[PDB]
């Protein structure tokens, strides 16, 4: 299983990104695909969440509106569409998978509980950086 | 000197589901029941006889989560339909690694049993 993010790198702020991540090696076809960021010496925060399943999908109350998710399952990649980017989206952002059935987007690793809970496998993270 | 008992006796984690009485008959009887989440090992039911009472039950500890020793582990709850952040005894938790981690090469499967509180917590060291 290996998941390769793309689609990072610099705009201006009100400038739009769409993060891109492609999985390879799943065996499952119930499953759930995050996105995660991270800033230097903040904790991680879960942004948004697809299922393949029951079609549950989360956002994060700050990037509600503005980024949207979708996966075409046919190059087996899911994408975050990320528009009115902000200084506040800077940061790693990280593809993830997760593959005990039946998971509904906004739990786990998406609720209060975060902290608490991790993934079945990562990416090794896009820089995404909004300048003022 | 006629089979007459004290109260029975207290139990961690749980009571007896009946009004508690200064003096119980011979063959008397009280049940206990643990609180919520405890799990009850041996007899529910215990009886007066010849003035001393039948062994009581133990409430068995449900495994509490602590993020301090995932944080010291490098793991995390797998993310799972069910998985919340406490366990019955005798339920199994997952866990998954960090992001970068892979499992420690002296460690534990990922997941793990809950027995009375215990938890064996696996470890994951960087790649």
């Amino acid at each position: 299983v290996q998941l390769v993010e793309s689609g990072g790198g610099l705009v201006q702020a009100g400038g739009s990104l769409r993060l891109s991540c492609a999985a390879s090696g799943l065996t499952v076809d119930d499953y759930a695909i995050g996105w995660f960021r991270q800033a230097p010496g903040k904790e991680r925060e879960g942004v948004s969440c697809i299922s393949s399943s029951n079609g549950s999908t989360y956002y994060a109350d700050s990037v509600k509106g503005r980024f949207t998710i979708s996966s075409d399952n046919a190059k087996n990649t899911a994408y975050l569409q990320m528009n009115s980017l902000k200084p506040e989206d800077t940061a790693v952002y990280y593809c993830a998978a997760a593959v005990s059935p039946n998971l509904e987007c906004g739990t786990g690793p998406f609720g209060i509980y975060a902290s608490y809970y991790g993934m079945d496998y990562w990416g090794q993270g896009t820089q995404v950086t909004v300048s003022s | 000197s006629t089979g007459k008992c004290g109260p029975p006796p207290p139990i961690d984690n749980g009571d007896i589901t009946s009004f508690p009485l200064s003096v119980y008959a011979p063959a008397s009887s009280v049940e206990y029941q643990c609180q919520n989440l405890y799990q009850l090992e041996g007899n529910k039911r215990i009886t007066c006889r010849n003035g001393q009472w039948s062994e009581p039950p133990k409430c068995l500890h449900p495994c509490v989560i602590s993020r301090e020793i995932m944080e010291n582990y490098n793991i995390a709850l797998r993310w799972t339909a069910k998985q919340k952040l406490y366990s019955r005894t005798g339920e199994s938790v997952e866990f998954v690694c960090k992001r970068g981690y892979r499992l420690s090469s002296r460690s534990h499967t990922l997941r793990t049993t809950c027995w009375d509180g215990k938890l064996e917590y696996p470890t994951c060291a960087k790649r």
